[PDB]
């Protein structure tokens, strides 16, 4: 259902990233700022996936 | 006349002579504004030196057993006789020291406690911070696809520190640099993100328990001093009771502000969905001060990157023209 | 018997009688020697001008400072300075007056031996005393504890002291003061086309440093203001009648006190040196020291140094405890005022260094007597 | 293929090949940037200098010592030091040589994870293993189980090891090492009468610590003969001619390791942290902890530290009269030599962390392969 979950699969291998995963039932509360992620009315910025794919891909 | 008949030793008389010579006046005036209740020429350090040069029991007994001419004594002993002529002089000096210290501690703690209250109130209600977390978690859920760390719908505030840990292939562009560079092109309202959070800026910069213990100790000392003045004479009452009541009222308002800080601290702990047993007050303020400094350096380094890119483009157009 | 307080500083010697408020004989410490030849026979052409006569006749004289970086380098010149300040200025016999003297911290011991032996063997005194300049500067302020930063002509040193106990390890010294600012002012004045190379011109550059320079509250904003508008440009009239006009050099010259990288020194500014002096102290007494920062020395006469110094200390230190700058208007003579306070006490009669103590213990009892 | 061993030190980073008796590169842990402003060309001068090149041109460079007390704080300068360590010091590319690495004990987990992800993402090593310096220090002596004292330039630690695997509960930390000993040595030589404000003076005091300082078998007895010892008083010549005389301070600088109350903190000594760390283990391993006690680091080059460790463990523990504390002559680089012994063996090929392990497990593989 949310807009941020709709991620296209990229062709090339991509560099990983480290933070700590926290559960989703905790993060969708009324006092959390990510209920605005859960609501579609927010400003949806589309990242240029082609730019990240040409730049941040793993070299062969 | 070398027989100055001073009951003190050399060192304490030397210190009291250095103390007496700063006032550029006679010790009669000194005992006068000790008695009259003046705060102009007495800050904390001068009263601390005066309490550190108090007369002792044998010194007071030797001064009271003295029966010859008063002019034969030293300036130190005449100052101590003028001090002993004041009834409850140590109580009056303690009222001086505690009212001046209470005023100094109130003017130090109260704007900073208001800054802490404004900090946590703006942290509880922020406008562009949801949209900044929208853009951050969109890029983050794009990046960690197909792994155990992916498909999350939120993070703590400490993840805002971990944005700086990301570095590109060039090891010069962070994730925060790329997010602010995209936000400068697409949604510039996130560039007004420190404007709502400027009252969270500079953090507290202190430890709140230290100033709270100092304020509680000062309020307890003011209550004890008010009880001691209540046992004293009515001149001390009309000299000090209004100022002591104003200090007790201001410290009670400060304790109400501390209780409001505790309530908003519990609200901020539930707001970021963290338990209240861990440090969710000073860690969050140092977190927000650190993250806003990261925001300001990321803004100015993106501006410097665009400026040097424009200068290099002008140099390339120059060498193509020539 | 009236004692004498004689601060023999790097810049200006300040001497007078004890128990007074202002020093009578304030004069710069220079020895002027004529580099040219004499043709006019007679009229007292004396070969080494000392003091204000060297200042007035400075256009034909090579000027030598006997004090360099708070160290008595030239000794015959410094003896001539003492002879002039006793016999010509005060006009008193040294054998009937005690003479209080001052010293820089972290001084060499043989330097103290040499000033003690000149003050007991050539200029015989009944008694004399050597004291730290920062301690007398604190005693002028009337408080027993605090940190004194003193920026003379060669030395800017920080001394924190708690209840009269001067902490030796927390004293340090930075060789950046008024003469280095004067030399940097010579270096930056050639950008506008004004050349000053002679030692006679050092008095002129020192005079415009005294009259026109000021500490900027923020260096970058004052840079933008000076670059934008010519409102801050100020004129000066030279002794030959020429008029110069200076711009940003009114604040670029004291900014070496906060940024020593201008004259090429790796050490940080005086605020960081004060901060590192405070961290060398014990953590309990730092609260007293932060609210009792006392300036002394004429290099703190720039009329923007207090607010900028408060800003730099409050920015660098944690903001838990009170930051207060003690900058009295008479802090230029606070060494002399504190010496006049200390000399005129009944308890000070037994800390005097007598002639008999000198005969018993050489010129070395000042080490075991004074701090 | 031959392996690479580097000890990422707080004061000296060492690098070399596996199987070598000595490290080929020994360079201080410094990153230099140009101190003054100026651009020109000058035949392509480098923006950053590291190591021996940074040591050689250090007058026009501001240096950075980025490791604070064993623990990594600034990470970009470690990345630049590792880039020098591979690409110019050994002149290698790290994507085909397995590389053994060293960590300070009680390292934070985020530091280990960041270290592993910078090895696998930036340098792209095919194999890396993080080892505690004490485990390699035991491997230089050639055993697999025991407690090891390791004092480098950053921090002192006592680590128990079981079959090559350390026990992080009973690792103890003492907050001093050779940098803190160097600071204390400047402090008590300043109390002796000297002064060290420059870079070269600090390097001369470092070489004084390298050459002259020792540990006596008894502190109290050697105090008792300190005024009367004809062989205790040594000295050193600075190349410009300054003479530094050192007396009892030769065994007061390293005895800070044995008693940290010499400098003003109440932390337990190198024998007391060892004894308290032995008692915090299981009871069965403690005889093997006493049997394989190895000291390591450049902070253990003081002659007569072996018999004093013997006497102090004899004093605290009544079961340890005859067991000998092993002190190799090359325990400057026993971290590096034990890394050479560990990496050069054919039993270590399984224990390396592959690229695919980091890709499938994240950085947290450093918690689970390096233990
Ligand atoms: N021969 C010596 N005698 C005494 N001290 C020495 C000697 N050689 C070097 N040192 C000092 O000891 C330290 C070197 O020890 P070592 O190489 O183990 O440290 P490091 O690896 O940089 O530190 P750490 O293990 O904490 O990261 C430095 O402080 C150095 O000045
Ligand atoms: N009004 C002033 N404004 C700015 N600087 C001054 C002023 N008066 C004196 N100075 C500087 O401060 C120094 C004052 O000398 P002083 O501190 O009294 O003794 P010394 O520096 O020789 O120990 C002079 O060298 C002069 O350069
Ligand atoms: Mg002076
Ligand atoms: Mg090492």
């Amino acid at each position: 259902v949310p807009s941020h979950r709709r991620v296209n699969p990229p062709t090339l291998r991509m560099k990983k990233l480290n933070w700590q995963k926290l559960p989703s039932n905790v993060a969708r509360e009324h006092n959390s700022m990510w209920a605005s992620l859960s609501s579609p009315d927010a400003e949806a910025v589309e990242p240029d996936f082609s730019s990240i794919e040409r730049l941040f891909s793993f070299p062969a | 006349e070398p027989k100055e008949i001073t009951f003190l030793d050399a060192k304490k008389s030397l210190n009291l002579n250095i103390f007496l010579k700063q006032f550029k006046c006679s010790n009669e005036e000194v005992a006068a504004m000790i008695r009259a209740g003046d705060t102009t020429k007495f800050d904390v350090e001068v009263l601390k030196q005066l309490l550190k040069l108090l007369p002792e029991k044998h010194e007071i007994e030797n001064l009271r057993a003295f029966t010859e001419e008063r002019a034969k004594l030293a300036s130190a002993d005449h100052f101590y006789l003028l001090l002993l002529a004041i009834p409850c002089y140590q109580l009056r000096i303690e009222c001086m020291l505690l009212c001046e210290g209470a005023a100094a501690v109130l003017d130090m703690v109260r704007p900073k406690a208001q800054l802490v209250l404004a900090a946590c109130e703006s942290l509880l209600t922020s406008r562009q911070l949801p949209i900044f977390c929208q853009l951050i978690l969109r890029i983050g859920n794009f990046l960690n696809y197909g792994s155990h760390t992916g498909d999350a719908d939120g993070f703590k505030i400490s993840t805002l520190l971990k944005l700086t840990e990301t570095k590109s292939q060039q090891n010069r562009v962070t994730l925060l640099h790329h997010v602010l560079e995209e936000a400068e092109k697409s949604h510039p309202d996130l560039l007004q993100l420190p404007r709502d959070l400027e009252q969270p800026s500079q953090a507290a910069g202190i430890n709140l328990e230290i100033i709270r213990s100092e304020a509680s100790s000062n309020l307890k000392k003011l209550l004890e001093t008010e009880r001691k003045v209540s046992a004293s004479v009515a001149e001390v009452q009309e000299q000090y009771t209004e100022r002591l009541q104003a200090s007790i009222s201001a410290f009670r308002a400060l304790d109400e502000l501390f209780e409001a800080i505790e309530q908003k601290q519990r609200e901020l702990a539930d707001y970021l969905c963290e338990d209240a047993q861990q440090l969710s007050l000073e860690d969050t303020f140092s977190t927000m001060k650190a993250f806003r400094d990261l925001f300001l350096r990321a803004l100015k380094e993106n501006k410097d990157r665009k400026e040097q890119a424009a200068k290099a483009e002008r140099r390339k157009q120059q060498l193509a023209e020539e | 018997t009236t004692a004498l307080v004689c601060d023999n500083g790097s810049g200006l010697v300040k001497a007078g009688f004890a128990g007074d408020d202002a020093p009578r004989a304030v004069f710069p410490s220079i020895v002027g020697r004529p580099r040219h030849q004499g043709v006019m026979v007679g009229m007292g052409q004396k070969d080494s001008y000392v003091g204000d006569e060297a200042q007035s006749k400075r256009g034909i004289l090579t000027l030598k400072y006997p004090i360099e970086h708070g160290i008595i380098t030239n000794w015959d010149d410094m003896e001539k300075i003492w002879h002039h300040t006793f016999y010509n200025e005060l006009r008193v016999a040294p054998e009937e007056h005690p003479t209080l003297l001052t010293e820089a911290p972290l001084n060499p011991k043989a330097n103290r031996e040499k000033m003690t032996q000149i003050m007991f063997e050539t200029f015989n005194v009944p008694a004399m005393y050597v004291a730290i300049q920062a301690v007398l500067s604190l005693y002028a302020s009337g408080r027993t504890t605090g940190i004194v930063l003193d920026s003379g002509d060669g030395v800017t040193h920080n001394v924190p002291i708690y209840e009269g106990y001067a902490l030796p390890h927390a004293i340090m010294r930075l060789d950046l003061a008024g003469r280095d600012l004067t030399d940097y002012l010579m270096k930056i004045l050639t950008e506008r086309g004004y050349s000053f190379v002679t030692t006679a011109e050092r008095e002129i550059v020192r005079d415009i440093k005294e009259k026109l320079c000021y500490v900027a509250l923020d260096f970058e904003n004052e840079m933008a203001t000076a670059a934008s508008s010519s409102s801050l440009e100020k004129s000066y009239e030279l002794p030959d009648g020429q008029v110069i006009t200076i711009g940003n050099e009114r604040f670029r010259c004291p900014e070496t006190l906060f940024q020593p990288s201008f004259i090429g020194m790796e050490s940080a500014g005086i605020h960081e040196t004060t901060y590192n002096s405070i961290m060398k102290c014990d953590i309990d007494i730092r609260k007293d020291l932060y609210a009792n920062n006392v300036m002394s020395g004429g290099t703190t006469m720039y009329p923007g140094i207090a607010d900028r110094m408060q800003k730099e200390i409050t920015a660098l230190a944690p903001s838990t405890m009170k930051i207060k700058i003690i900058a009295p208007p008479e802090r230029k003579y606070s060494v002399w005022i504190g010496g006049s306070i200390l000399a005129s006490l009944s308890t000070f009669q037994q800390m005097w260094i007598t002639k008999q103590e000198y005969d018993e213990a050489g010129p070395s009892i000042v080490h075991r007597k004074c701090f």
